[PDB]
RNA sequence: AGGGGAUCGAAGAUGAUCAGAUACCGUCGUAGUCUUAACCAUAAACUAUGCCGACUAGGGAUCGGGUGGUGUUUUUCUUAUGACCCACUCGGCACCUUACGAGAAAUCAAAGUCUUUGGGUUCUGGGGGGAGUAUGGUCGCAAGGCUGAAACUUAAAGGAAUUG
RNA sequence: GGAUAGUGGCCUACCAUGGUUUCAACGGGUAACGGGGAAUAAGGGUUCGAUUCCGGAGAGGGAGCCUGAGAAACGGCUACCA
């Protein structure tokens, strides 16, 4: 119940069941999950879509129970795992919609604030991304890059 | 955030003595916090405690008996040498008679007089008496 | 109340509680087998769904997705998991 | 709580903090700066020479109605001038002018003591022979 | 790095002959010496072709005294590192401790591949310039952390 | 005096000093 | 935030003048165009082209052909090849 | 600096009281008050309570969210809403009673879990003045801000409550 | 390469642009010689240590040097400054 630059509490979460192994009900076999998975990432979603998706659709409850992996091992297990991971990806998209919002307005220091917030979560998260050498250790993020990565 | 798992452990258990429970539910559990709830069950300040698993963390259930009066954390796992535990028995245990200064050694987390005829010597964990 | 039982606590307690906060944390959440009017093809879907499921077969809008558990049609009919 | 840092790697910054924090302290400051030395009527030094000017009468504090009769006197080890008291009745008098005087503290650790304001220091010898000696007639000036 | 004597003197390795007349001509024949201490030569220095005076296998220097472990945090100087050793100072008055570190100039014999991070065992030896009082032995995680760069299952 | 008045006063004894310092210089 | 600019704009103009008679007080400028330089990247907006042409001109300064004056040409050297890790002089070429 | 220019209004102009009144009150009245760019970075910027954690005691309410109600009306014949009623839950401003703990208390459900002294952490204070002064730096166009002494002097200054 | 008894930017010629630092370098002060220890004393510390032992340095201030195994000596020299 800590937020990062907020003075917010909230205990909203997912709260993923106890039970290990695939539901009593499930009739639908492993591979055929995987397959769905991979074709919908074909279809160029992000992982978050992908469980979303297949928890609402279909009978899996979460991924990994019934495949016995995660959702980004299997898109980089057959390489569909994106260059970047998509909730930096998200930041982003959302610090570069600000910058925009910014260049066109200016007076607004409101939305600085929330930027320079936005760019301190960047910042950290990439940084962590860097250590586990997710990304190559050159990438840096200052302006430009952001709306060439975006699009 | 939490830092040290076993000071909140030590912390509900000295509250809810206090208060007058016969039972607690140290929420988050560990190994050293295991093993300190089985130093004060060998030597009788804790009834009979459970454990749950969770499979993300265990909460471990521990049935007071009252005759604890207070535990208590060194959160700055100290180093002591085997001949600063005397200071360190003598600054924190009321008298010699009794009061143990449970702390971790190379032998395993154990008290002090255990310690002491094992001739031994570790990190200090915490205080019970 | 200074003497209960935590490891075997009466059951309208622990539905009583939040979750998150029960002796062993599970979901509240459940999965129904609804019914489209249209066709005899019967789909699973989570309760508070996200998004507007549809049958595959034929676009209908068997969930109509709110803040909290999702709204079912009104033809669709729903059995609990 | 206790907000100071507490973990094993946190000496320096303890370490750093005591060092700060230790110049509250008055008598730390005075000892590291070495204000004894330099701007203290004496050296760091219990007693010092020196040669009477001229004799004041100070009158006293508020609820102590008298005149202390103090001597002004230019220390001979670097020429600072400061007044000085002189105990007992029948001393003044034994004070010649300008005469070989012996000043130490006053008994206040270097401050302003009882009714007299703004005079620090005793007399303890006149001409060589001390000033108790004199007033008990033990002892006769040298008048030298 | 193929220099191979471009210096105004010419690098050879003191009082090592080579004999023309002899028709043989099988390269030049290479002086090394196993250093001791339970340390192999890199094949780099037998199979070599440096001259590198100060190395600790091709070279005069001997290794004695201290041993120590350590990382390189600058490579940048020529024929030579500077080692980062951080260790924890004990203050007795709080019973604490302070992260501490000292920087120590060795020498890294063209012999060994040196990059900023890794970990380099080193030994003492005698006064080689104004700091440098050791020479490289043993270098652990050239590329423990560069071997893997690109990904594709 | 009222604090906030020593300090009123005192910041106009550092505008006349700069002021005099000004002429110095 | 224009002071920081023509202060460097000026010292870049300095440089040059004291390059065209070298080293005596163009060190002293390359030095107080570094801290210009880390100040300026210490604000969100740094990277200036004054920057780049005064790094240029002191580069040409140290290049020349040329007593403290020695070691000006000396610190001036290492403070051009130091600041000369930017790549903006591709941008100047 | 540029655009505004109603009210209000420091300075001022005055009309009265007053022993004096360039003060309180009454009329006017520039700068500001409102704006656009650039500065300034200080307030009793106060909850005079640093932040992040865990625990400890009951009571209703209130705001937002989510749950259930064969719930109440609604009305579109009725479902579905919405608005309400009941119960619970998460998070927030608070409030009420109480101490079993705390404090020197006034009081606090945090200022508790602190001699039975240790969850992690930054920043401050060490008697009152002298004084947030001098000096030196640094920021600022300026006003001033940040940093910041000492000599000397003093036996108290001060907090909370009690009776007069 | 020179020089040393010898290692060594110790010095020279040429070349490279490096070395240290917020884990406090560098600079300023020390009425600072360092240490063995002294006073103080619940435990923890605080201050002091010119001074009987061990090292370091100096013989007015600096410099240079003969001699000999050992000196940049000083109750040995040479020179300047006071
Ligand atoms: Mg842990
Ligand atoms: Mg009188
Ligand atoms: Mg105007
Ligand atoms: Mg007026
Ligand atoms: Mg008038
Ligand atoms: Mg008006
Ligand atoms: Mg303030
Ligand atoms: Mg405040
Ligand atoms: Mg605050
Ligand atoms: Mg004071
Ligand atoms: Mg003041
Ligand atoms: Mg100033
Ligand atoms: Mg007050
Ligand atoms: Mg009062
Ligand atoms: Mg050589
Ligand atoms: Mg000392
Ligand atoms: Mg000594
Ligand atoms: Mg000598
Ligand atoms: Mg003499
Ligand atoms: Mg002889
Ligand atoms: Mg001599
Ligand atoms: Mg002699
Ligand atoms: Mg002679
Ligand atoms: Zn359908």
């Amino acid at each position: 119940m800590g937020r990062m630059h907020s003075k917010g509490k909230g205990m909203s979460s997912s709260a993923i069941p106890y039970s290990r192994n695939a539901p009593a009900w499930f009739k639908g076999s492993s591979d055929g999950v995987v397959e769905q998975i991979i074709k919908y990432a074909r279809k160029g979603l992000t992982p978050s879509q992908i469980g979303v998706l297949l928890r609402d659709a279909h009978g899996v409850t979460q991924a990994k129970v019934i495949t016995g992996n995660k959702i980004l091992r299997i898109l980089k297990s057959n390489g569909l795992a994106p260059e970047i991971p998509e909730d930096l990806y998200f930041l982003i998209k959302k610090a570069v919609s600000v910058r925009k919002h910014l260049e066109r307005n200016r007076k607004d220091k409101d939305a600085k604030f929330r930027l320079i917030l936005i760019e301190s979560r960047i910042h950290r998260l990439a940084r962590y991304y860097r250590t586990v050498s997710v990304l190559p250790p050159n990438w840096k993020y200052e302006s430009a890059t952001a709306s060439a990565l975006v699009n | 955030t939490r830092t040290s798992v076993l000071a909140d452990a030590l912390n509900a258990i000295n509250n809810a003595e206090k208060t007058g429970k016969r039972q607690v539910l140290i929420r988050p559990s560990s190994k050293v916090i295991i093993k300190f709830l089985q130093v004060m069950q060998k030597h009788g300040y804790i009834g009979e405690f459970e454990y749950i698993d969770d499979h993300r963390s265990g909460k471990i259930v521990v049935q007071l008996n009252g005759r604890l009066n207070k535990c208590g954390v060194i959160s700055p796992r100290f180093n002591v040498k085997i001949a600063d535990v005397e200071k360190w028995t003598a600054n924190l245990l009321p008298a010699r008679q009794f009061g143990y200064v449970i702390l971790t050694t190379s032998a395993g987390i154990m008290d002090h007089e255990e310690a002491h005829r094992k001739h031994v010597s570790g990190k200090i964990l915490g205080f019970v008496y | 109340v200074l003497v209960q039982d935590l490891l075997h606590p009466t059951a309208a307690s622990e539905a009583r509680k939040h979750k998150l906060k029960t002796l062993v944390q599970s979901p509240r959440s459940h999965f129904l087998d609804v019914k489209c009017p249209g066709c005899l093809n019967i789909t699973t879907v989570f309760s508070h769904a996200q998004t507007a499921v549809t049958c595959e077969s034929c676009s209908t809008v068997l969930c109509t997705p709110t803040g909290g558990k999702a709204k079912l049609s009104e033809g669709t009919s729903f059995r609990r998991k | 709580g206790k907000g100071k840092p507490r973990g094993l790697n946190s000496a320096r910054k303890l370490r750093v903090h005591r060092r700060n924090n230790r110049w509250a302290e008055t008598t730390y400051k005075k000892r590291l700066l070495g204000t004894a030395f330099k701007s203290s009527p004496f050296g760091g030094s219990s007693h010092a020479k020196g040669i009477v000017l001229e004799k004041i009468g100070i009158e006293s504090k508020q609820p102590n109605s008298a005149i202390r009769k103090c001597v002004r006197v230019q220390l001979i080890k670097n020429g600072k001038k400061v007044t000085a008291f002189v105990p007992n009745d029948g001393c003044l008098n034994f004070v010649d002018e300008n005469d070989e005087v012996l000043l130490a503290g006053f008994g206040r650790k270097g401050k302003a003591k009882g009714d007299i304001p703004g005079v620090r220091f005793k007399v303890v010898k006149v001409s060589g022979v001390s000033l108790l000696a004199l007033w008990k007639e033990k002892k006769e000036k040298p008048r030298s | 790095e193929l220099t191979v004597q471009s210096e105004r003197a010419f690098q050879k390795q003191p009082h090592i002959f080579t004999n023309p007349k002899a028709k043989a001509n099988r390269k030049t024949k290479r002086w090394y010496k196993n250093v001791g201490l339970g340390f192999k030569t890199p094949k780099t220095a037998i199979e070599g072709s440096y001259i590198d005076k100060k190395c600790p296998f091709t070279g005069l220097v001997s290794i004695r005294g201290k041993i120590l472990t350590g990382t390189v945090v600058s490579t940048r100087m020529h024929r030579t590192i500077v080692i980062r050793r951080d260790y924890l100072h004990y203050v007795p008055k709080y019973n604490r401790y302070e992260k501490r570190h000292k920087n120590v100039p060795a020498h890294v014999s063209p012999a060994f591949r040196v990059q900023v991070g890794d970990i380099v065992t080193v030994g003492q030896c005698r006064p080689i310039s104004k700091t440098v009082r050791f020479n490289v032995l043993k270098v652990a995680s050239a590329t423990g952390k560069a071997n893997k760069q690109f990904a594709k299952f | 005096m009222r604090a906030k008045w020593r300090k009123k006063r005192t910041r106009r004894l550092k505008r006349k000093r700069r002021k005099v310092r000004a002429r110095s210089k | 935030k224009e002071k920081l600019l023509d202060e460097m704009q000026d010292v870049y103009n300095k440089i040059s003048q004291a390059e065209n008679s070298d080293w005596l007080t163009i060190s002293n400028e390359f030095d107080l165009i570094s801290r210009l330089l880390v100040r300026a990247q210490q604000q969100n907006w740094g990277t200036p082209n004054i920057f780049i042409k005064v790094v240029a001109q002191v580069e040409d300064a140290v290049n020349n052909t040329q007593k403290a004056v020695a070691r000006a040409y000396n610190t001036t050297k290492q403070r051009v090849k130091k600041v000369s890790r930017e790549n903006e002089d591709s941008m100047a070429k």
